[PDB]
């Protein structure tokens, strides 16, 4: 009735074979007691690394080791341990007399790659996927608090860009603004994971568009599209001319991480946003020197 | 029994007598796209035994001066089998594959290569050496196919990444006093279930000697590089003309 | 399951991939000495881990005319680690030994080593060739210590006793083309059930070349010897100052 | 209540391993019947000195 | 448990740690004749271990230019010990083979050799090469005995067969890189239940290299071929005087 190799015929299989599982681990390993051992055959120590594993060889098996009860904690280790801590991500300036952004507005892509401590945590993995406590810290350059009134507002991709001060993109009447006195404490506001991947890609090895790829356009290499949320921008509120010269910090706090495909931490200097570009001629070691493999 | 090892998919089958187990990335067999990971509602094609099968798409000659080679993979196997035309005639593509990176020497040659699958490679540029320049690594860099392309920083993987680390991902290693080829299994790694095999990359394989190359004259002098690679699982939609890029 | 093994005593761990099984010296393992085996009344001292361990004692260079080394035992751990000053710090002393003698070439090198343990090692004097004066071998002879001493008249292994039936003994070769070392377990073997590790020497460690070494020339001419040794179930008492010989 | 490295401690075991035994041997070892054997993976004749 | 191997009959035993298992010509182990396939009426003799065991009869050169020798055999082992003697005594013979051919090299050296039985191994001539001459091989050729006798036009087995078909027989070959030795067991194999081991020879013992031996200078060039064979369950009838030919 059938052909039978279209009846064994294993594909379709959705779930993946796994081989490994996750078990509790809330404290270290304990030790326990070791006794000498003398015998043939049996070579903990002995190892093959071109397999491509780890040494499983345990403390116990290479000295005659006491017990310990390994109470330690392994709870500050987690993602959302080690990810759920403000940090910089953007700087805007609003200043009175200046070219970068006077008529009291500014339009900042959100992009996270713009500041090192950050972005080589995250860079740690591939993929990411996340929900973010984003808190604006605004104050004028000598970080004096002064009684004036911003307005923030969270432009998707797709949504008209303010194009001044007075813009009619102000009204704001579905994207989500808020209105905060430099005076009241950094506002502070809850992002959830918004994006058409499951994850965000930290890094993105191809392009986005199906074209030629020529000279010119090989800007948009690793420009994934799926990390562009859009624009964040703010203004004084108001039609005349801030009065005071202004700074605002953006603080991003990630929480509900999960994360995948660890890489090798970043080893140098960072020189552009989206972007892996080395400085060629100042190729520094990974870290420190000596002068002889034979003394410290 | 477990130095000696065969691999038959398709009408291919690879053999070996000085193998170092096998590598299973991450931990995950390919499987097939999920009924609730999958958004494209087409039916998709599963060619199977005219894809997943073992292709030995190029030789390298290593050196006593070699920096090491890499190979950007969706990409690698178009334009080659059947596997590159279901690539170009679909949108989306999804598949695991086996790579078998191969090289021998005698007992008398020594040095130890490092295969590794690093996703999502993105390549980066010396920014024109003072690093002032935003140069960008060309079509021919990032997406080179089969022949692959040669490192020219190795150390940092030309990305800024310490290669010392590289060990972080699915690798094994061409010891020649121990093995003669690596076999590592990848899964389907993506934040989508599909993705077009043309404009990107799920990984790259990355061959590269840490421990040089060395041999009193005499011995033979061309220890060649092979990598022979199989697609498995492969699932294709989004069935249009063929498009090469 | 048997050229391959792992010595593990103390925090010291040997390894080796050409051994040739393990001898225990009479078949017996080292053990304590019994409650009615003992006379003295004082408690011991059982310092386990910190005497009961491997000690790398000291290399030789065989040539193709080397006659031989020994090295008497109690003696040659004094003045070394913490074993050395239970010794000197007490009268009595008790234990056995993990003997491990490493020696490697490669498989176009040749030779063979006999390893053996001779218990109360005698040693005696050509008497002045004519055999007539009556010499004696003085103290840096009969007890050398570490860096052992070499034989001069192996035959008779310097004792007037054929070396060819040396291997009435515990004893085991190193065949080069064979294996790459020695391990031979000695329990406490004296006629009192502790005794002073200072004036008194269990036994005697013999490394003989009975199969000259040889090699064609432009391969690497250094061959040593190595002798690693483990004391088992040290035993000590008879408390006083620190007393050298 | 202990340390159990303490518990486990073999130190102090008075009695020797042996791995040997005496067994009676009143008269030479007879000899017994053999007969031609012709396999592989069994050498007899095979030593490692 | 497979590669090592010890052959023992009579007072007789060979070992091999490199051998390549054990053929049995057609899959059957010699046997003593039958009540209802014999015939002759006398009772026979079994001398049992002083014919049944290992003869070693010679030794040939193997050279990069051997063509290849062959062995008729009934005959080969006459003249030579107990066997010989019942053979030349009674009239009838019957018996089975265990035959052991050795050579051994380095694992430098390289050469392939087919060691073959041909069971009534009929020898032709060139006919006087035109093919016109009607001629015959002499009783020196048909019948070397020990010594064998060289092959002259191998390809041919000296008979107008292809060597190329000569594995449908009990065959074994004797790789260098891979072994040192064949070993087949012959069953007794002829229309009749016995026959004189003196005018019949029911079978061919083949050894011709098929991939010559080679070797950098340097290396012993004298690489030796030995023969060595046990007959089983030999069976003797019909005596009388003791007979040559
Ligand atoms: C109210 C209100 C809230 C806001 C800002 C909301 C910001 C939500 C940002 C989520 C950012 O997720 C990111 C993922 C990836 C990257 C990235 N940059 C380089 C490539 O990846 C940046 C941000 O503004 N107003």
């Amino acid at each position: 009735d059938r052909v039978a190799d279209v009846i064994e015929s294993s594909i379709g299989d959705s779930v993946s074979r796994a081989l490994t599982q996750a078990l509790p681990a809330p404290t270290g390993q304990n030790t326990q007691v070791s006794s000498h051992r003398l015998d043939t055959g049996e070579v903990p120590a002995l190892q093959a690394a071109e397999i491509g594993a780890s040494s499983n060889t345990s403390d116990e098996s290479m000295i005659e080791t006491r017990c310990v009860l390994n109470s330690h904690s392994t709870a500050e280790t987690t993602l959302d341990s080690f990810f759920s801590r403000a940090g910089l991500v953007g700087e805007i300036d609003l200043p009175l007399e200046g070219t970068t952004n006077p008529n009291g507005y500014a339009n900042w892509d959100i992009d996270i790659t713009g500041y090192a401590q950050m972005r080589r945590k995250v860079e740690l993995f591939t993929y990411m996927r996340f929900d973010a406590e984003f808190t604006f810290v605004a104050c004028t350059p000598t970080g004096q608090v002064v009684p004036q009134l911003l307005q923030y507002m969270f432009v998707p991709p797709g949504a008209p860009k303010p194009e001044s001060r007075e813009s009619l993109a102000w009204q704001t009447a579905t994207n989500p603004s808020v209105f905060v006195k430099l005076t009241d404490p950094p506002a502070q506001v809850s992002v959830p994971f918004m994006s058409p991947a499951s994850a965000y890609q930290w890094f993105y090895d191809g392009y986005p568009t199906f074209g030629e790829h020529k000279q010119e356009k090989d800007l948009e290499y690793g420009a994934c599209p799926n990390n562009m949320m859009g624009t964040f921008s703010v203004r004084n509120v108001g039609s005349s001319k801030s009065k005071y010269p202004l700074v605002v910090r953006i603080y991003m706090r990630m929480k509900h991480v999960r994360a995948w495909i660890p890489r090798p931490m970043r080893n140098q200097n960072y020189l552009f946003k989206a972007n892996p570009n080395y400085a060629g001629n100042s190729i520094k070691p990974t870290g420190t020197s000596r002068t002889a493999i034979t003394t410290l | 029994s477990d130095r000696v090892a065969q691999l038959t998919i398709g009408n291919s089958t690879i053999t070996t007598q000085e193998a170092a187990n096998i590598i299973v990335g991450y931990g995950e067999w390919p499987s097939y796209c999920s009924d609730d990971d999958a958004t494209a509602v087409d039916k998709p094609t599963r060619p199977d035994v005219s894809v997943n099968r073992f292709y030995t798409l190029d030789t390298k000659l290593w050196e006593k001066s070699s920096k090491g080679w890499y190979w950007k993979f969706p990409d690698v196997l178009t334009e080659t089998g059947v596997f590159g035309q279901n690539a170009q005639f679909h949108y989306l593509y999804r598949s695991g594959f086996c790579i078998h990176v191969q090289c021998n020497a005698s007992k008398f040659h020594q040095g130890a290569l490092l295969v590794a699958i690093l996703p999502e490679y993105v390549i980066g540029t010396v920014a024109g050496g003072t690093g002032t320049e935003d140069s960008h690594p060309p079509y021919k860099q990032t997406q080179p196919g089969a022949d692959g392309f040669e490192l020219q920083h190795p150390y940092v993987l030309d990305a800024g990444i310490p290669i010392s680390q590289l060990t972080v991902c699915p690798h094994q290693w061409i010891n020649l006093r121990t093995n003669n080829c690596a076999t590592i299994i990848v899964p389907y790694m993506n934040t989508l279930p599909f993705d077009s095999a043309l404009n990107h990359c799920n990984f790259g394989l990355l061959v590269v000697p840490i421990s040089p190359l060395d041999f009193d004259q005499g011995a033979t002098p061309v220890i060649p590089i092979t990598i022979t690679l199989a697609p498995m699982c492969s699932e294709f939609a989004g069935l249009r003309q063929a498009v090469t890029q």
